Protein backbone atom coordinates (compact mmCIF):
# COMPACT_ATOMS: atom_id res chain seq x y z
CA UNK A 1 0.00 0.00 0.00
CA UNK A 2 1.85 3.09 -1.40
CA UNK A 3 1.78 6.55 0.30
CA UNK A 4 -0.61 9.43 -0.71
CA UNK A 5 2.32 11.43 -2.24
CA UNK A 6 3.06 8.53 -4.69
CA UNK A 7 -0.62 8.14 -5.76
CA UNK A 8 -1.47 11.93 -5.97
CA UNK A 9 1.70 12.39 -8.14
CA UNK A 10 0.97 9.33 -10.36
CA UNK A 11 -2.68 10.51 -10.88
CA UNK A 12 -1.56 13.85 -12.50
CA UNK A 13 -0.32 11.65 -15.47
CA UNK A 14 -3.43 9.34 -15.78
CA UNK A 15 -6.17 11.46 -17.50
CA UNK A 16 -8.39 8.36 -18.27
CA UNK A 17 -8.82 7.84 -14.46
CA UNK A 18 -11.44 10.01 -12.61
CA UNK A 19 -10.62 11.31 -9.05
CA UNK A 20 -13.57 9.25 -7.56
CA UNK A 21 -12.31 5.84 -8.92
CA UNK A 22 -9.48 3.99 -7.05
CA UNK A 23 -5.98 3.18 -8.52
CA UNK A 24 -5.60 -0.67 -8.70
CA UNK A 25 -2.27 -2.45 -7.80
CA UNK A 26 -1.93 -3.73 -11.44
CA UNK A 27 -4.18 -1.71 -13.77
CA UNK A 28 -2.17 -1.04 -17.00
CA UNK A 29 -0.90 2.61 -16.62
CA UNK A 30 -0.96 2.81 -20.47
CA UNK A 31 -4.78 2.03 -20.44
CA UNK A 32 -5.49 4.96 -17.99
CA UNK A 33 -3.48 7.43 -20.15
CA UNK A 34 0.29 7.23 -19.30
CA UNK A 35 2.07 8.22 -22.57
CA UNK A 36 5.86 8.17 -23.22
CA UNK A 37 6.11 11.95 -22.33
CA UNK A 38 4.31 11.41 -18.94
CA UNK A 39 6.66 8.42 -18.23
CA UNK A 40 9.76 10.74 -18.48
CA UNK A 41 8.09 13.53 -16.38
CA UNK A 42 6.90 10.82 -13.86
CA UNK A 43 10.45 9.37 -13.59
CA UNK A 44 11.83 12.92 -13.02
CA UNK A 45 9.14 13.69 -10.37
CA UNK A 46 9.73 10.41 -8.42
CA UNK A 47 13.57 10.98 -8.36
CA UNK A 48 13.12 14.62 -7.14
CA UNK A 49 10.29 13.92 -4.59
CA UNK A 50 11.87 10.72 -3.05
CA UNK A 51 15.56 11.83 -3.51
CA UNK A 52 16.42 8.53 -5.38
CA UNK A 53 18.15 7.66 -8.70
CA UNK A 54 16.75 4.92 -11.02
CA UNK A 55 19.81 3.02 -12.42
CA UNK A 56 19.48 1.88 -16.11
CA UNK A 57 19.46 -1.76 -14.76
CA UNK A 58 16.21 -1.17 -12.73
CA UNK A 59 14.48 0.58 -15.74
CA UNK A 60 13.12 -2.55 -17.54
CA UNK A 61 10.24 -2.45 -20.10
CA UNK A 62 7.94 -3.43 -17.09
CA UNK A 63 8.91 -0.68 -14.50
CA UNK A 64 6.09 1.76 -15.63
CA UNK A 65 3.56 -0.94 -16.78
CA UNK A 66 1.59 -1.11 -13.45
CA UNK A 67 1.45 0.97 -10.21
CA UNK A 68 2.44 -2.09 -8.10
CA UNK A 69 5.74 -2.69 -10.00
CA UNK A 70 6.62 1.06 -10.04
CA UNK A 71 6.01 1.30 -6.21
CA UNK A 72 7.93 -2.00 -5.63
CA UNK A 73 10.88 -0.65 -7.75
CA UNK A 74 10.72 2.79 -6.00
CA UNK A 75 10.44 1.59 -2.31
CA UNK A 76 13.39 -0.83 -3.07
CA UNK A 77 15.89 2.14 -3.02
CA UNK B 1 23.86 1.01 -55.98
CA UNK B 2 20.28 2.51 -55.87
CA UNK B 3 19.59 -0.30 -53.27
CA UNK B 4 18.76 0.92 -49.71
CA UNK B 5 20.66 -2.13 -48.29
CA UNK B 6 23.71 -0.98 -50.39
CA UNK B 7 24.05 1.96 -47.88
CA UNK B 8 24.49 -0.66 -45.05
CA UNK B 9 27.02 -2.52 -47.33
CA UNK B 10 28.93 0.83 -47.86
CA UNK B 11 29.13 1.04 -44.01
CA UNK B 12 30.12 -2.68 -43.74
CA UNK B 13 33.03 -2.21 -46.26
CA UNK B 14 34.10 1.03 -44.47
CA UNK B 15 33.79 -0.05 -40.78
CA UNK B 16 33.19 -3.82 -40.38
CA UNK B 17 34.16 -4.23 -36.66
CA UNK B 18 32.81 -0.76 -35.55
CA UNK B 19 29.31 -0.64 -33.92
CA UNK B 20 26.30 -0.19 -36.28
CA UNK B 21 23.81 -0.28 -33.32
CA UNK B 22 24.10 0.29 -29.54
CA UNK B 23 20.77 -0.48 -27.77
CA UNK B 24 19.87 -1.75 -24.25
CA UNK B 25 23.61 -2.02 -23.37
CA UNK B 26 24.28 -4.42 -26.30
CA UNK B 27 26.58 -3.74 -29.32
CA UNK B 28 25.97 -5.00 -32.90
CA UNK B 29 28.92 -4.45 -35.32
CA UNK B 30 28.39 -4.16 -39.11
CA UNK B 31 29.95 -7.71 -39.44
CA UNK B 32 27.60 -9.21 -36.76
CA UNK B 33 24.54 -7.47 -38.39
CA UNK B 34 25.57 -8.57 -41.94
CA UNK B 35 26.06 -12.29 -40.99
CA UNK B 36 22.67 -12.33 -39.09
CA UNK B 37 20.76 -10.52 -41.94
CA UNK B 38 22.19 -13.10 -44.47
CA UNK B 39 21.16 -16.04 -42.17
CA UNK B 40 17.65 -14.60 -41.45
CA UNK B 41 16.87 -13.65 -45.13
CA UNK B 42 18.23 -17.04 -46.35
CA UNK B 43 16.14 -18.97 -43.75
CA UNK B 44 13.08 -16.79 -44.66
CA UNK B 45 13.50 -17.33 -48.49
CA UNK B 46 13.95 -21.13 -47.74
CA UNK B 47 10.53 -21.11 -45.91
CA UNK B 48 8.49 -18.99 -48.44
CA UNK B 49 7.20 -20.41 -51.76
CA UNK B 50 8.19 -17.07 -53.48
CA UNK B 51 10.47 -14.19 -52.42
CA UNK B 52 7.96 -12.13 -50.35
CA UNK B 53 7.17 -8.64 -51.84
CA UNK B 54 6.53 -7.27 -48.27
CA UNK B 55 8.11 -8.36 -44.91
CA UNK B 56 6.46 -7.10 -41.67
CA UNK B 57 8.89 -6.12 -38.86
CA UNK B 58 6.65 -6.53 -35.78
CA UNK B 59 9.02 -5.65 -32.91
CA UNK B 60 9.73 -2.87 -30.38
CA UNK B 61 12.57 -0.52 -31.33
CA UNK B 62 15.87 -2.34 -30.68
CA UNK B 63 18.33 -4.83 -32.18
CA UNK B 64 15.74 -7.49 -33.27
CA UNK B 65 13.89 -4.67 -35.21
CA UNK B 66 17.09 -3.29 -36.85
CA UNK B 67 18.14 -6.86 -37.91
CA UNK B 68 14.53 -7.33 -39.20
CA UNK B 69 14.77 -4.12 -41.35
CA UNK B 70 18.11 -5.33 -42.86
CA UNK B 71 16.73 -8.91 -43.34
CA UNK B 72 13.72 -7.57 -45.36
CA UNK B 73 15.94 -5.40 -47.65
CA UNK B 74 18.51 -8.28 -48.11
CA UNK B 75 15.60 -10.60 -49.13
CA UNK B 76 14.82 -7.93 -51.82
CA UNK B 77 11.41 -7.26 -50.11
CA UNK B 78 9.71 -4.00 -48.98
CA UNK B 79 10.22 -3.27 -45.22
CA UNK B 80 6.80 -2.79 -43.50
CA UNK B 81 7.46 -1.54 -39.95
CA UNK B 82 4.62 -2.59 -37.57
CA UNK B 83 4.08 -1.36 -33.97
CA UNK B 84 3.37 -4.08 -31.34
CA UNK B 85 1.79 -1.29 -29.15
CA UNK B 86 -0.71 -0.31 -31.94
CA UNK B 87 -4.26 -1.75 -31.78
CA UNK B 88 -4.37 -5.21 -33.54
CA UNK B 89 -7.05 -3.89 -36.01
CA UNK B 90 -4.68 -1.07 -37.17
CA UNK B 91 -1.73 -3.56 -37.46
CA UNK B 92 -3.96 -6.10 -39.39
CA UNK B 93 -5.06 -3.34 -41.84
CA UNK B 94 -1.35 -2.39 -42.43
CA UNK B 95 -0.31 -6.06 -43.05
CA UNK B 96 -3.40 -6.52 -45.37
CA UNK B 97 -2.86 -3.25 -47.38
CA UNK B 98 0.93 -3.91 -47.72
CA UNK B 99 0.32 -7.56 -48.80
CA UNK B 100 2.70 -8.81 -46.03
CA UNK B 101 3.38 -12.59 -46.56
CA UNK B 102 6.17 -12.84 -43.87
CA UNK B 103 6.67 -11.31 -40.34
CA UNK B 104 9.93 -10.80 -38.39
CA UNK B 105 8.67 -10.53 -34.74
CA UNK B 106 10.25 -10.10 -31.27
CA UNK B 107 8.71 -11.54 -28.04
CA UNK B 108 5.94 -8.90 -27.88
CA UNK B 109 5.24 -9.16 -31.65
CA UNK B 110 4.76 -12.97 -31.37
CA UNK B 111 2.04 -12.61 -28.64
CA UNK B 112 -0.09 -10.59 -31.19
CA UNK B 113 0.31 -13.12 -34.08
CA UNK B 114 -2.46 -15.57 -32.98
CA UNK B 115 -4.93 -12.63 -33.47
CA UNK B 116 -3.17 -10.95 -36.48
CA UNK B 117 -2.66 -14.17 -38.55
CA UNK B 118 -6.11 -15.72 -37.62
CA UNK B 119 -6.95 -15.87 -41.39
CA UNK B 120 -3.48 -15.14 -42.81
CA UNK B 121 -2.37 -18.61 -41.49
CA UNK B 122 0.05 -18.86 -44.54
CA UNK B 123 2.33 -16.11 -43.10
CA UNK B 124 6.00 -17.11 -42.48
CA UNK B 125 7.09 -16.06 -38.92
CA UNK B 126 10.80 -15.56 -38.03
CA UNK B 127 11.44 -15.23 -34.23
CA UNK B 128 13.94 -12.35 -33.58
CA UNK B 129 14.95 -13.53 -30.01
CA UNK B 130 -1.10 -22.42 -34.03
CA UNK B 131 -1.28 -19.61 -36.68
CA UNK B 132 1.70 -18.61 -38.93
CA UNK B 133 4.47 -20.91 -40.35
CA UNK B 134 7.58 -20.93 -38.07
CA UNK B 135 10.82 -20.17 -40.07
CA UNK B 136 13.70 -22.55 -39.14
CA UNK B 137 16.78 -20.28 -38.75
CA UNK B 138 20.16 -21.88 -39.63
CA UNK B 139 23.49 -20.46 -41.00
CA UNK B 140 23.20 -23.40 -43.48
CA UNK B 141 20.22 -21.56 -45.14
CA UNK B 142 22.07 -18.15 -45.27
CA UNK B 143 22.24 -15.99 -48.41
CA UNK B 144 25.96 -15.70 -49.37
CA UNK B 145 25.07 -12.19 -50.76
CA UNK B 146 22.01 -9.87 -50.48
CA UNK B 147 19.42 -10.03 -53.35
CA UNK B 148 19.73 -7.15 -55.90
CA UNK B 149 16.63 -4.95 -56.73
CA UNK B 150 15.58 -2.47 -59.53
CA UNK B 151 14.91 1.26 -58.78
CA UNK B 152 11.06 0.69 -58.98
CA UNK B 153 11.08 -2.13 -56.35
CA UNK B 154 9.24 -1.04 -53.12
CA UNK B 155 11.90 -0.70 -50.33
CA UNK B 156 9.55 0.63 -47.57
CA UNK B 157 5.78 0.80 -46.87
CA UNK B 158 4.73 3.55 -44.35
CA UNK B 159 1.19 4.62 -43.36
CA UNK B 160 -0.28 8.16 -43.02
CA UNK B 161 -3.72 9.13 -41.56
CA UNK B 162 -6.93 8.37 -43.59
CA UNK B 163 -10.30 10.27 -43.49
CA UNK B 164 -12.32 6.94 -43.29
CA UNK B 165 -10.09 5.69 -40.36
CA UNK B 166 -8.25 3.26 -42.74
CA UNK B 167 -4.64 4.51 -43.07
CA UNK B 168 -3.13 5.42 -46.51
CA UNK B 169 -0.15 3.19 -47.52
CA UNK B 170 2.92 4.86 -49.18
CA UNK B 171 5.23 2.52 -51.14
CA UNK B 172 8.74 4.11 -51.20
CA UNK B 173 10.88 2.64 -54.05
CA UNK B 174 14.68 2.06 -53.62
CA UNK B 175 14.90 4.84 -56.30
CA UNK B 176 12.75 7.26 -54.22
CA UNK B 177 15.11 6.75 -51.20
CA UNK B 178 18.36 6.74 -53.29
CA UNK B 179 17.53 10.28 -54.62
CA UNK B 180 16.94 11.37 -50.96
CA UNK B 181 20.34 10.02 -49.71
CA UNK B 182 22.21 11.48 -52.75
CA UNK B 183 21.03 14.97 -51.60
CA UNK B 184 21.93 14.21 -47.89
CA UNK B 185 25.26 12.45 -48.79
CA UNK B 186 26.32 15.66 -50.68
CA UNK B 187 24.99 18.20 -48.03
CA UNK B 188 26.42 16.54 -44.82
CA UNK B 189 29.85 15.18 -43.77
CA UNK B 190 29.06 12.05 -41.67
CA UNK B 191 31.94 9.60 -40.95
CA UNK B 192 32.14 6.19 -39.17
CA UNK B 193 33.15 8.14 -35.96
CA UNK B 194 29.65 9.76 -35.73
CA UNK B 195 27.07 8.47 -33.17
CA UNK B 196 23.44 9.21 -34.28
CA UNK B 197 20.34 9.27 -32.01
CA UNK B 198 17.48 6.86 -32.90
CA UNK B 199 14.50 8.82 -31.42
CA UNK B 200 12.00 8.21 -34.31
CA UNK B 201 9.77 5.10 -34.02
CA UNK B 202 10.33 2.74 -37.00
CA UNK B 203 6.78 3.24 -38.44
CA UNK B 204 7.77 6.93 -39.11
CA UNK B 205 9.63 8.18 -42.27
CA UNK B 206 12.26 10.12 -40.20
CA UNK B 207 13.62 6.79 -38.74
CA UNK B 208 15.15 6.24 -42.28
CA UNK B 209 17.39 9.31 -41.61
CA UNK B 210 18.54 7.87 -38.23
CA UNK B 211 19.30 4.36 -39.65
CA UNK B 212 20.54 5.09 -43.22
CA UNK B 213 22.55 8.35 -42.63
CA UNK B 214 24.34 6.32 -39.87
CA UNK B 215 24.69 3.00 -41.78
CA UNK B 216 25.62 4.65 -45.16
CA UNK B 217 28.56 6.31 -43.29
CA UNK B 218 29.76 3.40 -41.05
CA UNK B 219 28.43 5.38 -38.01
CA UNK B 220 26.34 3.90 -35.12
CA UNK B 221 22.68 4.60 -34.12
CA UNK B 222 22.22 4.61 -30.31
CA UNK B 223 19.21 4.21 -27.97
CA UNK B 224 18.04 7.52 -26.44
CA UNK B 225 15.95 5.84 -23.67
CA UNK B 226 13.17 7.61 -21.69
CA UNK B 227 15.40 8.33 -18.61
CA UNK B 228 18.10 10.09 -20.74
CA UNK B 229 15.56 12.96 -21.19
CA UNK B 230 15.95 13.98 -17.47
CA UNK B 231 19.82 14.05 -17.76
CA UNK B 232 20.60 14.52 -21.51
CA UNK B 233 24.08 16.13 -21.00
CA UNK B 234 25.32 13.00 -19.05
CA UNK B 235 23.76 10.60 -21.63
CA UNK B 236 25.12 12.47 -24.73
CA UNK B 237 28.60 12.79 -23.04
CA UNK B 238 28.83 9.13 -21.79
CA UNK B 239 27.78 7.78 -25.26
CA UNK B 240 29.73 10.35 -27.41
CA UNK B 241 26.59 11.26 -29.42
CA UNK B 242 27.44 13.67 -32.33
CA UNK B 243 24.10 13.79 -34.30
CA UNK B 244 20.73 14.73 -32.70
CA UNK B 245 17.47 14.21 -34.66
CA UNK B 246 14.02 14.57 -32.99
CA UNK B 247 10.74 16.57 -33.09
CA UNK B 248 10.89 20.15 -31.71
CA UNK B 249 8.78 18.95 -28.65
CA UNK B 250 11.95 17.30 -27.22
CA UNK B 251 13.59 20.80 -26.79
CA UNK B 252 10.89 22.02 -24.27
CA UNK B 253 11.00 18.54 -22.62
CA UNK B 254 14.82 18.51 -22.10
CA UNK B 255 14.84 22.21 -20.98
CA UNK B 256 12.07 21.58 -18.34
CA UNK B 257 13.74 18.40 -16.84
CA UNK B 258 17.54 18.98 -16.92
CA UNK B 259 17.78 22.47 -18.42
CA UNK B 260 19.23 23.27 -21.82
CA UNK B 261 21.96 25.20 -19.94
CA UNK B 262 24.34 26.94 -22.43
CA UNK B 263 27.39 24.78 -23.29
CA UNK B 264 25.80 21.63 -21.69
CA UNK B 265 25.77 19.55 -24.99
CA UNK B 266 29.35 19.98 -26.37
CA UNK B 267 29.59 16.53 -28.12
CA UNK B 268 26.87 17.44 -30.73
CA UNK B 269 28.10 18.42 -34.30
CA UNK B 270 24.61 18.21 -35.96
CA UNK B 271 21.15 18.97 -34.45
CA UNK B 272 18.16 18.14 -36.73
CA UNK B 273 14.46 18.96 -36.04
CA UNK B 274 11.40 17.88 -38.11
CA UNK B 275 7.66 17.24 -37.80
CA UNK B 276 6.24 20.33 -36.02
CA UNK B 277 6.66 24.13 -36.31
CA UNK B 278 10.15 24.84 -34.83
CA UNK B 279 10.17 28.04 -32.68
CA UNK B 280 13.14 30.49 -32.96
CA UNK B 281 13.31 30.80 -29.08
CA UNK B 282 13.54 26.94 -28.75
CA UNK B 283 16.22 26.72 -31.51
CA UNK B 284 18.34 29.45 -29.81
CA UNK B 285 18.27 27.58 -26.43
CA UNK B 286 19.31 24.38 -28.30
CA UNK B 287 22.10 26.23 -30.27
CA UNK B 288 23.49 27.82 -27.02
CA UNK B 289 23.36 24.36 -25.30
CA UNK B 290 25.15 22.74 -28.34
CA UNK B 291 27.51 25.58 -29.43
CA UNK B 292 29.79 23.21 -31.51
CA UNK B 293 26.64 22.04 -33.45
CA UNK B 294 25.03 23.15 -36.73
CA UNK B 295 21.23 23.26 -36.17
CA UNK B 296 18.89 22.46 -39.11
CA UNK B 297 15.07 22.44 -39.55
CA UNK B 298 13.95 19.56 -41.90
CA UNK B 299 10.42 19.34 -43.46
CA UNK B 300 8.59 16.78 -45.62
CA UNK B 301 5.63 14.33 -45.72
CA UNK B 302 6.05 10.51 -46.06
CA UNK B 303 4.76 10.83 -49.71
CA UNK B 304 7.93 12.77 -50.79
CA UNK B 305 10.38 10.29 -49.11
CA UNK B 306 11.19 11.66 -45.59
CA UNK B 307 12.28 15.36 -46.10
CA UNK B 308 12.24 17.75 -49.13
CA UNK B 309 13.64 20.95 -47.42
CA UNK B 310 16.46 21.99 -45.03
CA UNK B 311 17.10 25.42 -43.34
CA UNK B 312 20.34 26.11 -41.34
CA UNK B 313 19.53 28.04 -38.09
CA UNK B 314 21.34 31.40 -37.87
CA UNK B 315 20.27 33.96 -35.18
CA UNK B 316 20.96 36.72 -37.84
CA UNK B 317 19.08 35.10 -40.85
CA UNK B 318 16.32 32.69 -39.62
CA UNK B 319 14.06 35.25 -37.79
CA UNK B 320 14.45 37.58 -40.86
CA UNK B 321 13.52 34.81 -43.40
CA UNK B 322 11.01 33.27 -40.89
CA UNK B 323 7.65 34.66 -39.64
CA UNK B 324 5.86 34.68 -36.22
CA UNK B 325 8.93 33.28 -34.34
CA UNK B 326 8.81 30.00 -36.37
CA UNK B 327 12.09 28.82 -38.06
CA UNK B 328 11.80 28.50 -41.89
CA UNK B 329 11.72 25.00 -43.55
CA UNK B 330 14.31 26.06 -46.21
CA UNK B 331 14.79 25.49 -49.97
CA UNK B 332 13.50 22.41 -51.94
CA UNK B 333 15.98 19.50 -52.46
CA UNK B 334 18.04 19.82 -55.73
CA UNK B 335 16.40 17.61 -58.42
CA UNK B 336 12.85 18.23 -57.08
CA UNK B 337 10.52 21.02 -58.42
CA UNK B 338 7.59 22.82 -56.70
CA UNK B 339 4.50 24.77 -57.88
CA UNK B 340 2.41 26.82 -55.36
CA UNK B 341 -1.38 26.33 -55.87
CA UNK B 342 -3.59 29.07 -54.22
CA UNK B 343 -7.03 28.15 -52.67
CA UNK B 344 -8.68 28.52 -56.15
CA UNK B 345 -6.46 25.79 -57.72
CA UNK B 346 -4.44 28.45 -59.67
CA UNK B 347 -0.59 28.74 -59.64
CA UNK B 348 0.85 31.68 -57.58
CA UNK B 349 4.48 32.95 -57.83
CA UNK B 350 5.27 32.97 -54.04
CA UNK B 351 2.26 31.88 -51.81
CA UNK B 352 0.03 28.76 -51.90
CA UNK B 353 -0.14 25.00 -51.30
CA UNK B 354 3.32 23.41 -51.83
CA UNK B 355 3.11 20.69 -54.58
CA UNK B 356 6.28 18.68 -55.43
CA UNK B 357 7.46 16.45 -58.32
CA UNK B 358 10.78 14.66 -59.10
CA UNK B 359 12.35 11.32 -58.07
CA UNK B 360 11.49 11.55 -54.27
CA UNK B 361 7.69 11.62 -55.06
CA UNK B 362 6.02 8.22 -54.30
CA UNK B 363 3.48 9.04 -57.08
CA UNK B 364 0.69 6.83 -55.61
CA UNK B 365 -0.77 5.10 -52.50
CA UNK B 366 -1.20 1.25 -52.24
CA UNK B 367 -4.98 1.85 -52.65
CA UNK B 368 -5.72 3.86 -55.87
CA UNK B 369 -8.82 5.39 -54.10
CA UNK B 370 -6.48 7.38 -51.74
CA UNK B 371 -4.95 9.16 -54.84
CA UNK B 372 -8.03 11.45 -55.42
CA UNK B 373 -7.28 15.13 -54.54
CA UNK B 374 -3.66 14.28 -53.44
CA UNK B 375 -2.06 14.67 -56.94
CA UNK B 376 -2.06 17.60 -59.42
CA UNK B 377 -1.64 17.56 -63.24
CA UNK B 378 0.23 20.74 -64.33
CA UNK B 379 2.89 21.48 -67.06
CA UNK B 380 2.82 17.82 -68.28
CA UNK B 381 3.99 16.43 -64.86
CA UNK B 382 2.35 14.65 -61.84
CA UNK B 383 2.88 16.64 -58.54
CA UNK B 384 2.05 15.51 -54.95
CA UNK B 385 -0.20 17.99 -53.01
CA UNK B 386 1.21 18.46 -49.43
CA UNK B 387 -1.84 20.31 -47.97
CA UNK B 388 0.87 22.66 -46.46
CA UNK B 389 0.52 26.42 -47.29
CA UNK B 390 4.04 27.96 -47.75
CA UNK B 391 5.59 31.27 -48.87
CA UNK B 392 8.64 31.27 -51.23
CA UNK B 393 11.47 33.90 -50.96
CA UNK B 394 13.88 34.87 -53.79
CA UNK B 395 16.80 32.37 -53.59
CA UNK B 396 14.28 29.62 -52.74
CA UNK B 397 13.88 29.68 -48.89
CA UNK B 398 10.40 28.31 -47.93
CA UNK B 399 8.31 29.42 -44.90
CA UNK B 400 5.51 27.17 -43.50
CA UNK B 401 2.21 29.15 -43.07
CA UNK B 402 -0.32 26.41 -42.02
CA UNK B 403 -2.62 23.69 -43.48
CA UNK B 404 -5.09 24.40 -46.38
CA UNK B 405 -7.46 21.59 -45.10
CA UNK B 406 -8.56 20.00 -41.71
CA UNK B 407 -5.56 17.68 -41.15
CA UNK B 408 -3.64 18.47 -37.85
CA UNK B 409 -0.20 17.69 -36.31
CA UNK B 410 -0.27 16.46 -32.59
CA UNK B 411 3.40 16.54 -31.48
CA UNK B 412 4.75 15.05 -34.78
CA UNK B 413 1.61 12.89 -35.46
CA UNK B 414 -0.14 13.97 -38.72
CA UNK B 415 -3.86 12.94 -38.23
CA UNK B 416 -7.14 13.74 -40.11
CA UNK B 417 -9.81 14.98 -37.62
CA UNK B 418 -12.22 12.72 -39.69
CA UNK B 419 -10.10 9.65 -38.53
CA UNK B 420 -10.88 10.47 -34.84
CA UNK B 421 -14.57 11.36 -35.63
CA UNK B 422 -15.07 7.94 -37.45
CA UNK B 423 -13.71 5.97 -34.40
CA UNK B 424 -15.98 8.01 -31.97
CA UNK B 425 -19.23 6.79 -33.72
CA UNK B 426 -18.54 3.46 -31.89
CA UNK B 427 -18.78 5.20 -28.45
CA UNK B 428 -21.69 4.56 -25.98
CA UNK B 429 -23.71 7.12 -23.89
CA UNK B 430 -22.78 9.79 -26.51
CA UNK B 431 -25.27 11.71 -28.75
CA UNK B 432 -22.81 13.22 -31.31
CA UNK B 433 -18.97 13.58 -30.99
CA UNK B 434 -16.70 16.00 -33.03
CA UNK B 435 -12.86 16.33 -32.78
CA UNK B 436 -11.10 19.76 -33.27
CA UNK B 437 -7.41 20.75 -33.12
CA UNK B 438 -6.81 23.45 -30.45
CA UNK B 439 -3.76 25.76 -31.04
CA UNK B 440 -1.81 25.69 -27.68
CA UNK B 441 1.76 26.78 -26.61
CA UNK B 442 2.62 23.02 -27.21
CA UNK B 443 1.30 23.25 -30.86
CA UNK B 444 -2.07 21.40 -31.36
CA UNK B 445 -4.17 19.20 -28.95
CA UNK B 446 -7.19 17.05 -29.91
CA UNK B 447 -10.39 18.14 -28.07
CA UNK B 448 -13.72 16.21 -28.40
CA UNK B 449 -17.05 18.11 -28.01
CA UNK B 450 -20.01 15.75 -27.41
CA UNK B 451 -23.75 15.84 -26.46
CA UNK B 452 -25.17 13.32 -23.86
CA UNK B 453 -27.62 13.32 -20.89
CA UNK B 454 -24.54 13.50 -18.53
CA UNK B 455 -20.71 13.65 -18.89
CA UNK B 456 -19.05 10.40 -20.11
CA UNK B 457 -15.87 9.19 -18.31
CA UNK B 458 -12.75 9.81 -20.48
CA UNK B 459 -11.84 6.06 -20.00
CA UNK B 460 -15.06 5.10 -21.92
CA UNK B 461 -13.94 7.26 -24.94
CA UNK B 462 -10.37 5.81 -24.52
CA UNK B 463 -11.68 2.15 -24.37
CA UNK B 464 -13.47 2.55 -27.78
CA UNK B 465 -10.76 4.72 -29.51
CA UNK B 466 -7.85 2.33 -28.53
CA UNK B 467 -9.62 -0.54 -30.45
CA UNK B 468 -8.82 1.32 -33.80
CA UNK B 469 -6.54 4.44 -33.07
CA UNK B 470 -2.86 4.54 -31.98
CA UNK B 471 -2.57 6.28 -28.54
CA UNK B 472 -0.65 9.20 -30.18
CA UNK B 473 -4.00 10.20 -31.80
CA UNK B 474 -6.35 9.40 -28.82
CA UNK B 475 -7.46 12.79 -27.36
CA UNK B 476 -7.07 13.65 -23.60
CA UNK B 477 -9.75 16.45 -23.68
CA UNK B 478 -13.50 15.54 -23.64
CA UNK B 479 -16.03 18.44 -23.20
CA UNK B 480 -19.76 17.69 -22.63
CA UNK B 481 -21.99 20.44 -24.22
CA UNK B 482 -25.84 20.90 -24.39
CA UNK B 483 -25.90 21.82 -28.15
CA UNK B 484 -23.25 21.35 -30.93
CA UNK B 485 -23.36 24.42 -33.25
CA UNK B 486 -24.28 24.01 -37.00
CA UNK B 487 -22.92 26.30 -39.84
CA UNK B 488 -24.44 27.93 -43.04
CA UNK B 489 -25.13 24.48 -44.68
CA UNK B 490 -26.15 22.69 -41.39
CA UNK B 491 -22.96 20.55 -40.88
CA UNK B 492 -21.45 20.92 -37.31
CA UNK B 493 -19.44 24.22 -37.05
CA UNK B 494 -15.78 23.24 -36.43
CA UNK B 495 -14.52 26.87 -36.76
CA UNK B 496 -16.67 28.04 -33.74
CA UNK B 497 -15.75 24.83 -31.78
CA UNK B 498 -11.95 25.19 -32.55
CA UNK B 499 -12.20 28.74 -31.04
CA UNK B 500 -14.11 27.39 -27.95
CA UNK B 501 -11.41 24.64 -27.60
CA UNK B 502 -8.64 27.34 -27.69
CA UNK B 503 -10.30 29.50 -24.93
CA UNK B 504 -10.74 26.35 -22.68
CA UNK B 505 -6.98 25.48 -22.94
CA UNK B 506 -5.42 29.06 -22.89
NA1 LIG C 1 10.74 37.76 -40.84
Amino acid sequence: MWDAQFENLLRRYLPFLSADQPLEQDINLRDIGLDSLGTVELLSELENTYDVHFQDEALTKETFETPGVLWKTLSQM
Amino acid sequence: DHALHARFLRGLACAPDRPAVRFGGRTLTYAQAHRTALTWAGSLLRATPEPPAAVGVLADKGIPAYLGILTALYAGAAVVPLRPDFPAARTAEMMRAAGVTAVIADGRGRRLLPELLADRRDTAVLAADAPGRRVAIDEGYALTAPRDVVPDDTAYVLFTSGSTGRPKGVPLSHGNIAHYFEVLDARYDFTADDVFTQTFDLNFCCSLFDLFCAWGAGASVIQIPPQAYRDLPSHLAEQGVTVWFSTPSSIALVRRLGGLAPGSLPTLRWSFFAGEALKCADTEDWQRAAPASFVENLYGPTELTVTVTAHRWSPEVSPVVGANGVVPIGPLHKGLDHVLIDAGGLPHPDTGELCVTGPQMAGRYLDPADDHGRFLDHDGRRWYRTGDRVRLAPGGELVYLGRMDAQVQIQGWRVELAEVDHALQGCEGVGEAVTVGAATDAGTELVVFYTAPAPVPPVRFAAVLRATLPDGVVPRHYRHVAELPLNSNRKIDRRALTARAEELLG
